[PDB]
């Protein structure tokens, strides 16, 4: 299957997009990386779910 | 090209080597917002 | 790292498929490295040589 | 017991400060868990503690404790396990006579001609001339009791398992997970520091190997191969030879 | 043939010798100037202990 | 032409030697400064 | 007996002025037999029991697996080379060194790697043996028995002095087997099983004087 | 003993770490004191000094054997025309036809009949070994091992501390070359041919032309 292997990417083009710029603002902001560490990490375990997807997705194909 | 479930997608891989030029100019814009301290 | 690195390289060519030998008899194409070199006069007979 | 190093100087338990109390390690690094979002319950008081409780599953030191009577057990069966489905199919894809090393597929090759081969390694191979009927039969009743064994904690009086005293009694205030009396032939627990790290090697080869048997069973079903074979095979060929090459194996 | 030649252009030889004697004139050199080192370098310092170098 | 390349490699490495065994007697100690 | 001064001897009844002072009895094995007068420092004395009982135990090692491999190839079991003194090349061979007779076991293929692990495994449990290490640090040099007596034979030291001269005793026969084997291979040329079965065929011609012009210096 | 790293209790041993102590008359007083003595062969202080100024000699013997095997044989690769360029055939070289010549060249020594060298050998030998045992002209109420005077003409053994330290180097030298000399006896009598060609064989091909490759070689029948 093509079409949810694209949306599947196209998702991972959003959530790191996400990331390059959310991370370093999350990072540098005082006591930001306290208050939203939860935040991050579910956006990266959301990235890394994203990848694992798109990469078995791509053996459908 | 890329595979073909991959063209759409290529449109921006053709932006991606570009970037690292974009990370030596984001240290000098981050060097002028801290006004070159 | 580079040492195990290296080994890469080695295992590639000896194990996991081979790699392109443009000297090969039949035209170059992609040959498993049976028998590398392992003459040290050989091997270190490269880096004594003349520019 | 006086344990002089094994390459040098002096050996034993260093520190166990690396597994117990606030500083030990744990399943996240400090930059990313600090020491205050550790639960309350999760302290340096049971091996293997690395303060990993995502979903809230432990309430109090005491379901944690009988969780961890389900966690040990869970190991050291998995880890007999997991020697025992890679052992007999290496054995057989090397040469012995095994005939159903691979663990998915031994109950039904023992169904009514019997006669599953064993191999009493390196002492030769034995046949085993006990049918079906007899291993559903004394498998019950030969593990019923050792199972009761650790419920009513009342061992037999006679010492004839295996024991390297012969103490012909029974003790039943040991610890449950940890009866080291009899269960100790070589020892290796007079040293309450060293057998508390002890522990922390057995937990952690136990969380290893439930991993691993979860790998077993799971690469089993999807490649059709048991671990042996996709392990040699694996090796062999490594970007051809993949969950990603399996998957999705049967488009060109 | 016409004339003669050491006929070495080419071919690759180690540190470019052919006759053994160029070999020792190699260790030779380096082996009486190393040995005028070792026996002179009880005058550059005792830089036994670790942090004994020029460092910063 | 053997004589003039056997005294060459004797001059050459009489030189090379000098080169590589006085940076090892202590070069960096033969500063002004002193620390 | 075997202990103090009414014990046995190395000449037995006519032994009563031939053994030395030193000789006292109190180590085991002792039956007076100092005849060069190698041990009559008390220093090297101790040294040479230690190399009496090391030797020993490598040669009761020696005697019993110089011999297994060969009874069992007289019971059917192919081993490649089953004989001790050709059992050794058998790691060159076409499909290496398997153990008993299976390629699903040890396989070998390589000598130096099955002596550079012998080398780095023997040379830390030889270095165990002097120094201390994980299964002790202060025992005995020659008799450790803290986990090298896992089955308790180290209790009634009356009855443990018996076991080490027990040890000892089989331990003198086996060095003078081990001495045997090397001598009835380099004479012979077969195995000393080999050696048995013939003796037991025909004791009369099969001895060692059917052997004795073997090497004698023809020119 | 000094704190000279190579002397006293704190001193570098035979099994390293795994060493334990060391044999009581071992202190760490003479040069080369790795505690080795598991034989126990030298446990009398007497018979100890002897095998000290028995080693030595041996020492000093198979280190200018050890650099007299080497080098006719790697002269002898590089064109230096000997009659056996190899250190064990180098004694038949006296029964060949033009005899013995020193660096094969015919105009040196020349040597003809070996009843000549052997007579020259023994009056030359028995007049110094017995300088070596007491007195003679090069000096006479001297130091059994290190004598020096005449024997140190460029004065290497002058500062104490330098003289305890070279005989640390002058007897791991001689141990080195002692345990060399009976690898050119073992690996002439095993191989067939010279040590450096053992070496060059080893070098072209270090898998196959190890020792392993002469394993079966004295095996009976
Ligand atoms: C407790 C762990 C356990 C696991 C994971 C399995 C796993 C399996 N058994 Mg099973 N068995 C287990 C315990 C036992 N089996 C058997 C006797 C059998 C038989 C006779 C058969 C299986 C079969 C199977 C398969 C059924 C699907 C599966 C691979 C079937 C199989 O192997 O088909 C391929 C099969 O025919 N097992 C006995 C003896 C009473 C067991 C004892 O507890
Ligand atoms: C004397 C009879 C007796 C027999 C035959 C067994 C048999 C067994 N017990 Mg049991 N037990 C017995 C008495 C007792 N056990 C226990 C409590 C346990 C625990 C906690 C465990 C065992 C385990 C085991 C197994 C492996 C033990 C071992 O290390 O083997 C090597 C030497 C032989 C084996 C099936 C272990 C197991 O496999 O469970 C996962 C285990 O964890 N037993 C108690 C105290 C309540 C006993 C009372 O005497
Ligand atoms: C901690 C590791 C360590 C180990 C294991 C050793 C071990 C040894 N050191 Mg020591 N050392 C070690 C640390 C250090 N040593 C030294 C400094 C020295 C010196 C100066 C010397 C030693 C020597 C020795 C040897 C002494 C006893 C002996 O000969 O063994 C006897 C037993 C064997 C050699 C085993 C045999 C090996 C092999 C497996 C047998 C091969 C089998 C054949 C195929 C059989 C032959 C077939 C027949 C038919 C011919 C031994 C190999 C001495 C030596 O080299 O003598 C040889 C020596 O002179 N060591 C230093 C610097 C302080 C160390 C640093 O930590
Ligand atoms: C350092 C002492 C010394 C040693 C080790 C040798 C060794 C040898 N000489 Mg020799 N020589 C020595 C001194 C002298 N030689 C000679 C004159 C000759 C002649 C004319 C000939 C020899 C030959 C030989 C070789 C016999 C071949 C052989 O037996 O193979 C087996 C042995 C080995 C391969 C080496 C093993 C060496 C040895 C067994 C161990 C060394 C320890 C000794 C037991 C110590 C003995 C020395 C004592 C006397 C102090 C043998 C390697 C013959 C030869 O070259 O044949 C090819 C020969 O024709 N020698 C003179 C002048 C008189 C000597 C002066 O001291
Ligand atoms: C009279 C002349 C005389 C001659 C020709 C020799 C010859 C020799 N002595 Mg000898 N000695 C002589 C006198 C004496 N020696 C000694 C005591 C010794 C010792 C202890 C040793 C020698 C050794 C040697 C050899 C090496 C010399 C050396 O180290 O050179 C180097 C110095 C300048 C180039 C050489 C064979 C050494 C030996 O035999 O080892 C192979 C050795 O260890 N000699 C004494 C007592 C002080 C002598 C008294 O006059
Ligand atoms: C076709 C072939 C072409 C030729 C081959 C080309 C390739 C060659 C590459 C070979 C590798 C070269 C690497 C050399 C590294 C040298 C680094 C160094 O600076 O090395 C420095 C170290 C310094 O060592 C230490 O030096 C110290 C100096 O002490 C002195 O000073 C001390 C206080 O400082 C004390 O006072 C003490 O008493 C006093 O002696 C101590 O003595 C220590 O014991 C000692 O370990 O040297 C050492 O470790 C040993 C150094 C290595 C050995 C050098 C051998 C040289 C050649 C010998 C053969 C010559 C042949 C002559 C032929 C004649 C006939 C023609
Ligand atoms: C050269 C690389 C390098 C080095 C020396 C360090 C060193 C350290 N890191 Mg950093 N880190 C790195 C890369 C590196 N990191 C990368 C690439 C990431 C992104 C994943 C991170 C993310 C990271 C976090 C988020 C944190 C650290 C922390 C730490 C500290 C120790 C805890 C630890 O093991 O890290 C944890 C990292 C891992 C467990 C990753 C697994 C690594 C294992 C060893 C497998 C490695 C595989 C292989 C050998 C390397 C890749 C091969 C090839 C691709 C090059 C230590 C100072 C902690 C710290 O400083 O606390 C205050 C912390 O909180 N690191
Ligand atoms: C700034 C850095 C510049 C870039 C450097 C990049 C690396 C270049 C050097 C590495 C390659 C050369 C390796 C060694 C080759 C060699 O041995 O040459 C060996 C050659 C061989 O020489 C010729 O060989 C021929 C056979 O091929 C024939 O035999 C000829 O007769 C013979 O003359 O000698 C030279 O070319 C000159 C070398 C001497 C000059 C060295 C200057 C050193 C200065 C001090 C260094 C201190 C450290
Ligand atoms: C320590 C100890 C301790 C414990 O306790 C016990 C024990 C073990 C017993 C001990 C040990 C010991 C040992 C090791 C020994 C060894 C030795 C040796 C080897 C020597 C050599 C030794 C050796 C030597 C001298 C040698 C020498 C040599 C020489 C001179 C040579 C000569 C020559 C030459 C030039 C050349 C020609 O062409 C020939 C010839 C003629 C041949
Ligand atoms: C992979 C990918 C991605 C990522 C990307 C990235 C990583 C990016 C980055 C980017 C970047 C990182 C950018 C940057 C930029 C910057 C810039 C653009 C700047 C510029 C500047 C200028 C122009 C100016 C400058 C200056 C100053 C200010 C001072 C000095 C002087 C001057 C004037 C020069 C995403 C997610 C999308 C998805 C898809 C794919
Ligand atoms: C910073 C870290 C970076 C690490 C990056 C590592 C990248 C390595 C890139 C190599 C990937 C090549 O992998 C590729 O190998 C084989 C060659 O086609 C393929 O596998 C198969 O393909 C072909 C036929 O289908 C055959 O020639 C191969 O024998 C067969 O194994 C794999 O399906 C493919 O995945």
């Amino acid at each position: 299957m093509t079409s949810i292997l694209q949306v599947a990417l196209l998702a991972l083009i959003f959530v790191s997009f996400a990331l390059v710029v959310g991370v370093p603002v999350v990072f540098a902001t005082p006591n930001g990386w306290t208050d939203n560490k939860g935040a991050v990490f579910s956006g990266l375990s959301l990235w890394l779910l994203l990848v694992f997807v798109v990469g078995i997705l791509n053996s459908f194909v | 090209k890329l595979p073909e479930a991959y063209a759409p997608f290529a449109p921006i891989v053709d932006v991606l080597p570009v970037i690292p030029v974009f990370f030596i100019l984001l240290a000098f814009v981050w060097q002028a917002a801290v006004s070159f301290r | 790292m580079l040492g195990l690195g290296a080994w890469l390289l080695v295992w590639k060519a000896m194990y996991f498929g081979g790699v392109y030998d443009t000297w090969a008899p039949g035209g170059g194409d992609v040959r498993v490295i049976t028998n590398p070199t392992t003459n040290a006069a050989v091997i270190f007979g490269y880096l004594v040589k003349s520019p | 017991k006086a344990t002089r190093g094994w390459l040098g100087g002096q050996g034993g338990a260093a520190d166990l400060d690396k597994w117990y109390g606030p500083d030990r390690k744990l399943f996240l690094p400090s930059g990313l868990y600090d020491r205050s979002e550790i639960p309350e319950y999760l302290n340096g008081e049971l091996a293997g503690d690395y303060g990993y409780d995502p979903l809230g599953l432990g309430k109090d030191p005491e379901t944690v404790a009988k969780y961890r009577e389900n966690e040990l057990l869970h190991a050291r069966w998995a880890m007999l396990a997991a020697a025992g489905i890679l052992i007999p199919e290496g054995l057989q894809a090397n040469g012995a006579n095994i005939k159903g090393g691979t663990w998915f597929e031994t109950g039904a090759e023992m169904l009514n001609g019997g006669t599953l081969n064993y191999f009493a390694v390196p002492w030769g191979i034995v046949s085993n001339p006990l049918p079906l009927f007899a291993v559903i039969a004394v498998e019950v009743g030969l593990m019923g009791a050792v199972e009761f064994y650790r419920r009513n904690g009342t061992g037999p009086a006679g010492y004839s398992p295996g024991i390297g005293k012969f103490d012909s009694s029974v003790f039943d205030g040991l610890d449950p997970l940890y009866p080291g009396g009899p269960f100790d032939p070589l020892g290796l627990a007079d040293d309450p520091e060293v057998l508390q790290e002890l522990k922390v090697k057995e937990i952690k080869n136990g969380r290893l190997a439930m991993v691993s048997v979860l790998g077993f069973a799971v690469q089993s079903y999807v490649t059709g191969e048991g671990p042996y074979a996709n392990w040699t095979k694996h090796v062999a060929d490594p970007f051809g030879y993949n969950l990603l090459t399996v998957l999705g194996a049967e488009e060109r | 043939l016409v004339d003669e030649r050491m006929n070495g252009d080419g071919t690759g030889r180690p540190f470019g010798v052919n006759d053994p004697v160029l070999g020792w004139v190699l260790l030779g050199v380096f082996g009486t100037m190393w040995a005028i080192w070792f026996i002179g370098q009880k005058d550059l310092g005792d830089f036994e202990d670790a942090d004994d170098g020029l460092k910063l | 032409m053997l004589t003039l390349k056997i005294f060459v490699y004797t001059v050459v490495t009489f030189f090379v030697c000098l080169f590589i065994f006085g940076f090892l007697s202590n070069d960096p100690a033969r500063n002004p400064g002193k620390n | 007996e075997f202990y103090g001064p009414n014990r046995a001897k190395w000449l037995g009844p006519y032994s009563e002025n031939a053994t030395p002072a030193y000789l006292t009895g109190e180590f085991p094995g002792d039956y007076g037999w100092d005849t060069a007068g190698l041990s009559a420092d008390p220093e090297t004395f101790k040294r040479y029991r230690e190399l009496e009982l090391i030797h020993a135990r490598w040669a009761m090692l020696g005697a019993l697996g110089c011999i297994t491999p060969e009874l069992l190839a007289k019971s059917g079991t192919q081993f490649g080379e089953a004989v001790w003194f050709k059992a050794g090349a058998q790691i060159f061979s076409e499909g290496g060194l398997d153990y008993l007779g299976n390629p699903s076991l040890v396989h070998a293929q390589n000598i130096v790697a099955t002596l550079a692990v012998q080398v780095i495994l023997m040379g830390l449990v030889e270095g165990y043996r002097v120094n201390g290490g994980p299964a002790g640090e202060g025992l005995d040099p020659l008799y450790p028995g803290e986990s090298f007596d896992p089955l308790g034979l180290a209790d009634d030291p009356d009855t443990f002095a018996e076991l080490k001269v027990k040890e000892i005793k089989n331990g003198r026969l086996a060095m003078f087997s081990m001495f045997g084997f090397f001598v009835q291979a380099i004479v012979t040329g077969k195995g000393p099983i080999q050696n048995l079965d013939d003796h037991l065929s025909n004791p009369t011609v099969n001895n060692a004087f059917a052997f004795a012009t073997k090497f004698t210096p023809s020119a």
